[PDB]
């Protein structure tokens, strides 16, 4: 989930509006 | 290791800048 794919390595603003509602 | 923990701390107020208005919903597992 998020934290497997931003923990080790970064994500962008990009990839974490990936996650929003 | 990888503390989850301490990251997801980081990563939820990551999502409230990013998200705004429209939210989100955080669930560690996986
Ligand atoms: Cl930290
Ligand atoms: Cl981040
Ligand atoms: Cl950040
Ligand atoms: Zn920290
Ligand atoms: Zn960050």
């Amino acid at each position: 989930g998020i934290v497997e794919q931003c923990c080790t390595s970064i994500c962008s603003l990009y990839q974490l509006e990936n996650y929003c509602n | 290791f990888v503390n989850q923990h301490l990251c997801g701390s980081h990563l939820v107020e990551a999502l409230y800048l990013v998200c705004g208005e429209r939210g989100f919903f955080y669930t560690p597992k996986a």
